[PDB]
C-alpha cells in the first residue's frame, strides 16, 4: 500500500529546557529518582504524568508521595486533585 | 394604516400592507433618514430618537447606520468625558466620568430607544474603545488608573463609606472593569498595590478585601485572581501563625525571652510580588538574632520541608529612644534600626565601621542614613554633603517630635481630607463670580448648571455644598439675593 | 522647568513654563492644574505680583520655588 | 432540555430569560444597580446549578455550545449571525463563576476542532479568543492564543519546508 | 540604649525540594549564572541579576541576554520578551 499524504502533528520545546518532575528534580520523560534506583524491583511503567488543576506534570510516585504527608501541589499550594 | 387594514382587512394580509406601507415610505427615503441620523443622534432629542428607532427597525438595512452613528457618538462623548482631567484626582474622576456616561447611555438606550441588543453591544464596544484610549505611542492608561482607583476605595481613608455603600461601589467597579482590554496589566498593579495594603495594616477591613478579591473570580477566571487570593488567605492565617508561634514560645524547653512584640507575616513566595532581593544582603542585629533562630526552628518542625529567606526588604519594626529625653516610640525599616543599634553601641559612628554591623551595599545604607537624618534622628559630623566610607556621625539630642511613635517616611488622613474638601469649595468659590462678570444675574438653578460646566473636567461638585459655598458670598457682601425672587442674584462690584 | 507653587491648602501648581516665558501664559497652566481661570490669580513671587507680559526672568529666574498666589476674585 | 442539542438550546434559553428580565429592570423599575447586581446573583446560582454531590454541567455545556457555533455545519450559519451569537454569547459567559475549568474543556476540543479542519474559518475563531481576552484578560486566553497561531504560522512553514525542498 | 519593642517583618517560604531555577542556566536562582560561575566568577562576580518580565517567569540577566542574542521569545512560554516585570 502506498500513502499519498499524510498530516504529522508535533510537538516542539527548546531543547536546553524540559518539563521535569521537581519533586524527583528529574525529566518527566526521564524517570523518578526512587525508581531511579533498585529498578529490578519495579517495572516502572506508573511513572506516568498526573495532570491535576495546578496544570503540572509529575511522575506519580513523586506526587503520591507527597500527597501521603501533604495536600498541596509543590509548585503552587493549590489543593492537588487528579485529572488525567 | 394599521387601524385601517385592522378595520377592513382579512387578517392574513396584516403584515403585508405595513410591511409594504414601510418600503415605501420608510425605506425609499432612507437616505434623508439617513442623512438626518448624525444630527437627531447627536443632540440627544429623545423623542425624535424614539421616532427614529421605530420607523427604522422595520427597514431591513436600516439599523446599522444607526449602531454606527450612536457608536461614534458615544466614542466622542466618552473622549470628552475623560480628557484633560487633573492629575491630582484622575483615578476616582476617571471612574466616575465612564460610570456617569455609561448610566446615562443605559438609560437612553434601555427606557427610549427600547434597548434593542445591537444598541447595546454598540455601547459596550464604543466604550471599551475609550476607556482604553492610549495616547499615540504611550501605553494604555486604564489599568493603573483603575488599580489607583481601587486601591483608594479599600484604603481606611477618612471617607469612612458605608460597607453596603462600598460594595455598591466596586460593583460599578466590576461594571467599568469588564472594558479593560489588557486585563493582566490590571491585576499586575493590583497585586503590587495590594502588597502594600496586607503588608502595611491599611486594608479598611478583611471583609472588604475577600468581597474584591471574590469579585473578580467571577467577573474573570479564577486562574486570574490564584494570585491575588492567595495573599489574602495567607495574612488571614498569618496571625494565628503567630498565636501558634507564641504557644511554641510558651513551649518553655529554655528560659526564652524576645524582648519584643514579634508580629510575623510569612508569605507565599509564588503569589507575593514581593520581590527576592537581588541586592542589599543583610546581617540580622545582635538583639534580634535568637528571636530569628527560634522562630526559624519553630517553622522547621511545625511545618517540614520548608525553606525560609527572611525578606528584609520590607520589614518594619519600632524600637525605643535611648533614653535621651522626650521619650519617642522610633519605627523604622530594618535596614535603619541596625545602623541606628550600632549607632547606640558607640556615639562615634564611622560609615566604615558600620559596614561590618550592618553588611550590606551601599547605595541603600546611604539611602537609610540620608532618611535617618532627614529627622536628624543621626546628624553628619563631617560637613561634606554626601555620605561616603569615611563619614562621621553621632546623636542629635536637640530635634524635638510632637509625636512619640512618630512616623519615618513610607489620625491625620482626616485633616488631609477636609483640606481637599476646602480647595473643592475654595475652588467653588473661585467659579461662582466669573458668571456674575459674564451676565451679573443668574437663576438659583440655572448657577448650579455653570458650575459643573465649569468643573467638568474636574471634581464633580455636590449640589448641597454649592448652596453652603454660596452662601459665603453674602455675608462676604460680594453678591446678594433678590428680595423678590429668590432666584435672582445680583453683586455689589 | 517643572512648577511647585504652593497654594491656600499647600496644593501643587503645573506652570511647566521655562524662565523665558511670561507670567501672564505662565500662570495660566499653574492654575490650570489647580482650578482657577488664568486672569484670576494674583500670583505673588515671595515679594512681588506679576503684572503684563512679567518675564519669569524678572523673578530671579527661580525653578519651581513656592510662589505664593492670592485667590482674590473679580481681577479679570 | 434534549440531551442531544443540550447545549444550543440551553444557552439560547438562559440568554432570552436574561434579556428578558434585564428589559424588565429599567423599562418598569428605573434600572437600579441594585435590581441588576440582584439579577447577576440569581442568574450565577441559575446557570451554576448542578446535582447534588456532582459535577457542574455549565463549563461543559458552553464549551460545547461555542463548539456547535464555531463548527463548519452545514445549516449555513452565516458570519455576521455567529458573530452576532459570540457577542450575546459572552454576556451569558460571565455568569458561569468557574470559568477557568470552562477554559479547559474549550482548549481540549479546540485541537479536535484544528487538527481535523473542523472550524469554520480560521479568521472567526479571531472573533473568539480576542473575544474572551477583552473578558477575562490576557493569562486567561493564552494557551488558545498560542495554538490558533500555530495555525497560521506552520502552514506557511509548510511552503517554507516544500521550498526546502527546491 | 535603643531597646526595640516590636518588629512586624515577613518571610517568604518555598517548598526546599523544589528550587526555583534559571531555565535556561537550570541553577538555583538566588546563585550566579551558568556562566557567571564558572566563568566571570573570578573576574567581577555579583552580576547575576533575577529577570523578570511580562512573562513573569525566572531567569538570569547573563542566561536571558545569550538567548535573546538569535531569537525574542521567553523560553519557557513563548510570549514577546520585554523582562520589564
Ligand atoms: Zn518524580
Ligand atoms: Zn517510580
Ligand atoms: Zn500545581
Ligand atoms: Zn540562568
Ligand atoms: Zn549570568
Ligand atoms: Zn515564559
Amino acid at each position: 500500500f502506498e500513502v499519498k499524504k499524510w498530516n504529522a502533528v508535533a510537538l516542539w520545546a527548546w531543547d536546553i529546557v524540559v518539563d521535569n518532575c521537581a519533586i524527583c528534580r528529574n525529566h518527566i520523560m526521564d524517570l523518578c529518582i526512587e525508581c531511579q534506583a533498585n529498578q529490578a524491583s519495579a517495572t516502572s511503567e506508573e511513572c506516568t504524568v498526573a495532570w491535576g488543576v495546578c496544570n503540572h506534570a509529575f511522575h506519580f510516585h513523586c506526587i503520591s508521595r507527597w500527597l501521603k504527608t501533604r495536600q498541596v501541589c509543590p509548585l503552587d499550594n493549590r489543593e492537588w486533585e487528579f485529572q488525567k | 394604516e394599521e387601524i385601517r387594514c385592522r378595520k377592513y382587512l382579512h387578517p392574513s394580509s396584516y403584515t403585508k400592507v405595513i410591511h409594504e406601507c414601510q418600503q415605501r415610505m420608510v425605506a425609499d427615503h432612507l437616505q434623508f433618514l439617513h442623512a438626518e441620523c448624525h444630527n437627531i443622534i447627536r443632540q440627544e432629542k429623545k423623542n425624535d430618537m424614539a421616532n427614529m428607532y421605530v420607523l427604522l427597525r422595520a427597514v431591513s438595512t436600516g439599523l446599522p447606520h444607526m449602531i454606527q452613528e450612536l457608536q461614534n457618538h458615544i466614542h466622542d462623548e466618552g473622549l470628552r468625558a475623560t480628557s484633560n482631567l487633573t492629575q491630582e484626582n484622575m483615578p476616582t474622576l476617571f471612574v466616575e466620568s465612564v460610570l456617569e456616561v455609561h448610566g446615562k447611555f443605559v438609560q437612553l438606550i434601555n427606557t427610549v430607544l427600547n434597548g434593542d441588543q445591537h444598541f447595546m453591544s454598540a455601547l459596550d464596544k464604543a466604550l471599551t474603545s475609550v476607556v482604553n484610549y492610549r495616547e499615540p505611542k504611550s501605553v494604555c492608561k486604564a489599568p493603573e488608573l483603575l488599580a489607583k482607583y481601587c486601591d483608594n476605595l479599600l484604603k481606611k481613608s477618612a471617607k469612612g463609606m458605608t460597607e453596603n455603600e462600598v460594595e455598591d461601589r466596586l460593583t460599578s467597579f466590576i461594571t467599568v472593569f469588564k472594558y479593560i482590554d489588557d486585563k493582566d496589566v490590571f491585576q499586575k498593579f493590583y497585586a503590587r498595590m495590594l502588597a502594600k495594603r496586607l503588608i502595611h495594616g491599611l486594608s479598611m477591613s478583611m471583609d472588604s478585601e475577600e468581597a474584591m478579591i471574590n469579585k473578580l473570580k467571577q467577573a474573570c477566571g479564577y486562574e486570574f485572581t490564584s494570585k491575588l487570593h492567595r495573599m489574602y488567605t495567607d495574612m488571614s492565617v498569618s496571625a494565628d501563625l503567630n498565636n501558634k508561634f507564641n504557644n511554641f514560645i510558651k513551649n518553655q524547653d529554655t528560659v526564652i525571652d524576645l524582648g519584643i512584640s514579634f508580629q510575623i507575616y510569612v508569605l507565599q513566595a509564588g503569589a507575593w510580588p514581593l520581590t527576592q532581593a537581588p541586592s542589599s544582603t543583610f546581617a540580622i542585629p545582635q538583639e534580634l538574632e535568637k528571636s530569628v533562630q527560634m522562630f526559624e526552628l519553630f517553622y522547621s518542625q511545625h511545618f517540614s520541608g520548608r525553606k525560609l529567606t527572611w525578606l528584609h526588604y520590607l520589614c518594619t519594626g519600632e524600637v525605643k529612644m535611648n533614653y535621651l529625653g522626650k521619650p519617642y516610640v522610633a519605627m523604622v525599616t530594618t535596614y535603619q534600626m541596625a545602623v541606628l543599634l550600632a549607632f547606640n553601641n558607640s556615639e562615634t559612628v564611622s560609615y566604615k565601621e558600620l559596614q561590618d554591623s550592618t553588611q550590606m551595599n551601599e547605595k541603600e545604607l546611604t539611602k537609610t542614613i540620608k532618611s535617618l537624618l532627614d529627622v536628624k534622628m543621626i546628624n553628619h559630623d563631617s560637613e561634606k554633603e554626601d555620605i561616603d566610607a569615611e563619614s562621621s556621625f553621632s546623636l542629635n539630642m536637640n530635634f524635638s517630635s510632637k509625636r512619640t511613635k512618630f512616623k519615618i517616611t513610607t489620625q491625620e488622613m482626616e485633616q488631609t481630607r477636609s483640606a481637599v474638601d476646602e480647595d473643592r469649595k475654595m475652588y467653588l468659590q473661585a467659579a461662582i463670580v466669573r458668571i456674575m462678570k459674564a451676565r451679573k444675574v443668574l437663576r438659583h438653578n440655572a448657577l448650579i448648571q455653570e458650575v459643573i460646566s465649569q468643573s467638568r473636567a474636574r471634581f464633580n461638585p455636590s449640589i448641597s455644598m454649592i448652596k453652603k459655598c454660596i452662601e459665603v458670598l453674602i455675608d462676604k457682601q460680594y453678591i446678594e439675593r433678590s428680595q423678590a425672587s429668590a432666584d435672582e442674584y445680583s453683586y455689589v462690584a | 522647568m517643572l512648577i511647585k507653587v504652593k497654594t491656600l491648602t499647600g496644593k501643587e501648581i503645573e506652570i511647566d513654563i521655562e524662565p523665558t516665558d511670561k507670567v501672564e501664559r505662565i500662570k495660566e497652566r499653574v492654575e490650570e492644574k489647580e482650578g482657577i481661570p488664568p486672569q484670576q490669580q494674583r500670583l505673588i513671587y515671595s515679594g512681588k505680583q506679576m503684572n503684563d507680559e512679567k518675564t519669569a526672568a524678572d523673578y530671579k529666574i527661580l525653578g519651581g520655588s513656592v510662589l505664593h498666589l492670592v485667590l482674590a476674585l473679580r481681577g479679570g
